[PDB]
C-alpha cells in the first residue's frame, strides 16, 4: 500500500512560510488521488471550493475523498502520511470547535464564524491552503441536519416567508460556540437526498404498526409528564382492547420498521473518521484513532 | 437523422460523461481505444478549420 | 500477515469449488442435523436471475449431488429473504479433496492469491478505470414477477464513502426500487425488508484484473478475475 | 500495550481463585487510564433501581472494550485489542459459538458464575451473542416496551408470554420483562415513545412533503409513493400550517429519530473463526 504521500511546492519557500508550515505540523489535509507524488495544487480544499455554488456539493466532494496526516517538511518538500486503520495517531485541531473526552469526529467542510476574519495559510501567489473542518459528532449531526431541513423547508416558498426561518436555521450555537453555514443553495444532490427521505418517510408511515400508531394517545391519556405534555403541544394541531395482536407479525414488521429508519439515519450521520482519547487541555491537540 | 448521421461516419454512438466527483478520482477516459495493428507509427491527429 | 482460517464441506459441494482460487459463504438452515453448510458464489448462480440461460444450464450439470441439492433446496425453501441467511467468509485458496474436503480461508490478508468471478456477475458503473478500485458484493431482489427471485452482482467502483455509492445505486437501480414499492402495495399482506443490500470486501490495483476461462469435467466457463486482491470483510449494509 | 487496575478491598484465596478462570473474558472501562480503581472497572456503576435497559445499552455504546490475562499480587492487566489482529475470548455468553459467526455486545439481562462480589459491590460483564440473536432480542424487548401499555387484557397476557421466550440453535431463553411493579421505567418509555412519535409525524409530513417535491421533475416512485399513501388514507379514515410550527414539526422529527440511533445499529465487534469442546473458549479477530 502507498503509506506515504510525497508533494513538492514548486514556489520559493522563504523563511516565514517554512516556519508556519512547520507549525502546522501533524494536522489533517485530504488528498484526492492517493497517487505516489503530487504536485502542491491538489493539497487542501482551495482548487474545488467556489462559493457561486451549492456548499452541498461542496460537502459531497469533501466526503468524497481520503484523508492523511501532516509530517515535518524540508526544502521544496512536505510530506503526508496516510493513516492505517485502527492505529493510534496525534492530531491538532484545525477549527476553533471544542474537543471533549470520548466522543467522536466527522469532516465537514469550513463554516463562518464570528470575526469573518478567517486567517491565511500559505497564500503562495493566487493559491491558499485552506484546511478541512474536524468536528465533534453532535455538531456535525446537528449541521447536516439542518441543512436537510432548509432543503425540505425552503422548496416552494417565496423569498419572503424563507427569510426568517433561514436566519433562525442558518444559526448553531454548540458547546459555547456560534456556526453559520456559508452557502446552502438547493442542488441536484439535495434533490436525490430529499427524494430518498420522502421515500423512506412514506415507507415507515405506512408499515408502522398498529400499536406504534396509537401508543402516545394511550400513554397520553394514561400518564401526564413533561415530556408528553411537549409531544401532545407539538401534535395538539393534529389531534381499547387491540382487535389483532400478533407477535410475529409484529415482529417482522418492525423489522421492516428498522430497516427504513435506518436508511432514513444514513441521509444524516456522516462516516466517523476519528474516536479520541483524552485530549490536551489547551483544546489544540488530541491523540486519536483512525477509522475507514 | 442523428442515427443516421451516427451510422453514415464511422463512429460510435454517443456516451455520457463521468460526474464531477468520479472525473476527481480518475484521470481520464480513453474513449479512442487502441487500434488492433499499426504499421505506421502513433497516428496523427489531422484537425480541420 | 494473513488471518488463515478452516473449514469442512461434503464433498458433493466441492468438485467446480475445487479450483484453488474461489469466494465462500456459510448459509444458515433450520434442519437440526446440517445447522450450517457452506456454499460458494458459483452455486449462488444457478439461482441468481442475472445468470445467462447457458451458464444456468451448465451450474445445473455439474452441481448434482444429492447434499447440493439439499442445499439448493434450504436456500430456496427462505422467503423473500436470504442476507438474513447468508454470511461472507472470504477468498480461499487451498483444497484437499476426498469424501469429506478440507479448504482454508484467509479473512484478512494479501497473501496465486487471485479471486475469481463469473462473468455473468460482473458489472462496473464506470467504464473510466480509476487506479485505485474496490469491489462489493451486492444482493438485489425483483419485486415485479409474481414471486421473488434475487439478482446477484459483483461490482468494482473507485468510490469509498459509503452514501455516495448507494447513491450512485439507487440512480442505477431504480426500476427495482419502484418494483420493491409496487410489492409493498400489490401484496399488503406481505412485508418485503430492502430492495438490496451491500457487502464490503475489496482492495486491490485496477492494472491486475484479467478475463479468463476456466474449465471443470471438461466443462467450459468464462470469468472474470482480480489477481494482486486482498480482502477485508465487513457488515451487510441494507440500502433503498 | 497494557492497562492497570488496582482493588482497594481485600482478597482471599477464593476471590483470586474465582477471579483467574476469566484469564479470557472482555471487561469495559470508561476511558483508556494506565492505572484505575477497581470501582470504575465493570458495569455496576451505571445500574440503578430507575434507568433502566436502554441506558445501559446505548452507555455502552461509547464505551471501550478490553481484554484481560493476568493476575499480579493485587493488579489486574488488561489488554487493549487492535483493528485487524486476533485474541482470545472467553465466552460469556450463554449462547452457543460456531466459525464464521459475527459477534456484538449486550448488557448483561439474566445474570451466579461471574459473581465476584465485594463491598457491595460486583464485578459484572456484558453479553457476548452472535448478531442475528442481538438484532432479534433488541426487536422482540422493544415490541414487548410497546405492549406495556395495554397488559391487563388476557390475549395481551398470552402474547407477551410468547414473546418472552427466545431459542437459537438448542438453547432456550427467557428475556425478562422491561416492565416492573405494573409500571415502565422512564428510559424504555422515552425510547418507545420516541419510536412512535416519528412514525406518527412521519404519517402526517409525507403527504405534504410529497406533494411538494413532485413539483419538480416528478418520477414513478413519487407516483407509486402517493399511491401507497392514498391507499393508506382511503382505509384509515373509515371514522395549512404555520411556518414555525412547520420547523418545529421537522426538528422533532429528525431529533426523535436521532436518538433512536443508540439502539438500532447493532454494531459488531468480533468475528470469529475456531472452536472446541472448550466452547468457555474461543479464538475471534477484532472488529468496530
Amino acid at each position: 500500500m502507498e503509506a506515504n504521500i510525497f508533494c513538492t511546492f514548486d514556489h520559493k519557500l522563504s523563511i516565514a512560510d517554512v516556519g508556519k508550515l512547520t507549525k502546522l505540523v501533524a494536522a489533517v489535509v485530504p488528498i484526492p488521488q492517493r497517487l505516489h507524488l503530487i504536485k502542491h495544487y491538489q493539497l487542501g480544499l482551495h482548487q474545488f471550493v467556489d462559493h457561486t455554488r451549492g456548499y452541498v456539493r461542496l460537502r459531497g466532494l469533501l466526503r468524497n475523498m481520503t484523508l492523511t496526516l501532516m509530517r515535518r517538511v524540508e526544502g521544496n518538500q512536505i510530506l503526508l502520511h496516510v493513516p492505517t486503520h485502527g492505529l493510534l495517531y496525534t492530531v491538532l485541531n484545525t477549527g476553533p470547535v471544542t474537543w471533549e473526552k470520548g466522543d467522536a469526529l466527522c469532516v465537514l467542510p469550513p463554516l463562518f464564524h464570528g470575526p469573518l476574519a478567517r486567517e491565511n495559510l500559505l497564500t503562495l501567489g493566487q493559491w491558499e491552503l485552506v484546511l478541512p473542518w474536524i468536528v465533534p459528532m453532535p455538531l456535525a449531526l446537528e449541521i447536516n441536519q439542518r441543512l436537510l431541513i432548509m432543503g425540505l423547508f425552503s422548496l416552494d416558498r417565496s423569498y419572503e416567508e424563507v427569510k426568517a426561518a433561514v436566519q433562525q436555521l442558518q444559526t448553531i450555537t454548540f458547546r459555547d460556540a456560534t456556526f453559520t453555514i456559508p452557502d446552502p443553495v438547493i442542488d441536484q444532490h439535495l434533490l436525490i437526498d430529499m427524494k430518498t427521505a420522502c421515500l423512506s418517510m412514506s415507507m415507515v408511515a405506512n408499515l408502522a404498526s398498529e400499536l406504534t400508531m396509537t401508543y402516545v394517545r394511550k400513554l397520553a391519556l394514561e400518564d401526564s409528564s413533561m415530556l408528553l405534555v411537549k409531544c401532545q403541544e407539538l401534535l395538539m394541531r393534529l389531534d381499547a382492547r387491540p382487535q389483532h395482536v400478533s407477535p410475529d407479525d409484529e415482529i417482522a414488521r418492525l423489522s421492516a420498521l428498522f430497516v427504513m429508519l435506518r436508511q432514513l439515519d444514513d441521509l444524516i450521520r456522516e462516516q466517523v473518521v476519528f474516536t479520541v482519547c483524552d485530549v490536551s487541555p489547551d483544546n489544540k491537540s488530541a491523540t486519536c484513532i483512525f477509522k475507514g | 437523422v442523428d442515427r443516421w448521421i451516427r451510422h453514415a461516419a464511422g463512429v460510435e454512438r454517443p456516451q455520457l460523461l463521468d460526474t464531477e466527483t468520479i472525473s476527481m478520482l480518475t484521470f481520464g477516459s480513453m474513449s479512442e481505444r487502441n487500434a488492433a495493428a499499426t504499421v505506421h507509427g502513433q497516428k496523427a491527429a489531422c484537425e480541420l478549420i | 500477515q494473513a488471518l488463515t482460517a478452516r473449514f469442512f464441506v461434503p464433498e458433493g459441494l466441492v468438485e467446480f469449488e475445487a479450483q484453488p482460487g474461489a469466494l465462500l459463504i456459510r448459509m444458515e438452515t433450520g434442519c437440526d442435523s446440517p445447522r450450517h453448510l457452506y456454499i460458494s458464489l458459483y452455486l449462488l448462480g444457478i439461482r441468481a436471475s442475472n445468470v445467462s440461460a447457458s451458464t444456468r444450464c451448465l451450474l445445473e450439470s455439474v452441481y448434482t449431488a444429492s447434499a447440493a441439492r439439499a442445499a439448493l433446496q434450504w436456500l430456496d425453501l427462505g422467503p423473500h429473504l436470504l442476507h438474513r441467511r447468508l454470511e461472507t467468509l472470504g477468498c480461499v485458496k487451498t483444497v484437499s479433496l476426498g469424501i469429506t474436503s478440507l479448504l482454508t480461508c484467509v479473512m484478512r490478508g494479501y497473501l496465486v492469491f487471485a479471486l475469481m468471478i463469473p462473468k455473468d456477475m460482473y458489472l462496473t458503473w464506470e467504464e473510466t478505470r480509476g487506479r485505485l478500485q474496490y469491489v462489493y458484493l451486492i444482493i438485489v431482489y425483483d419485486y415485479d414477477g409474481p414471486e421473488t427471485r434475487p439478482g446477484i452482482y459483483v461490482l468494482t467502483s473507485s468510490i469509498a464513502h459509503w452514501q455516495t455509492l448507494v447513491d450512485v445505486a439507487r440512480g442505477k437501480f431504480a426500476r427495482e426500487r419502484c418494483s420493491f414499492v409496487n410489492r409493498r402495495i400489490t401484496r399488503p399482506r406481505q412485508i418485503p425488508l430492502c430492495t438490496g443490500v451491500i457487502q464490503k470486501l475489496g482492495w486491490c490495483l485496477a492494472d491486475d484484473i484479467h478475463t479468463s476461462f476456466l474449465v471443470h469435467k471438461e466443462l467450459k466457463l468464462s470469468v472474470v478475475r482480480l489477481d494482486n486482491f486482498s480482502v477485508e470483510l465487513g457488515d451487510f449494509r441494507e440500502f433503498v
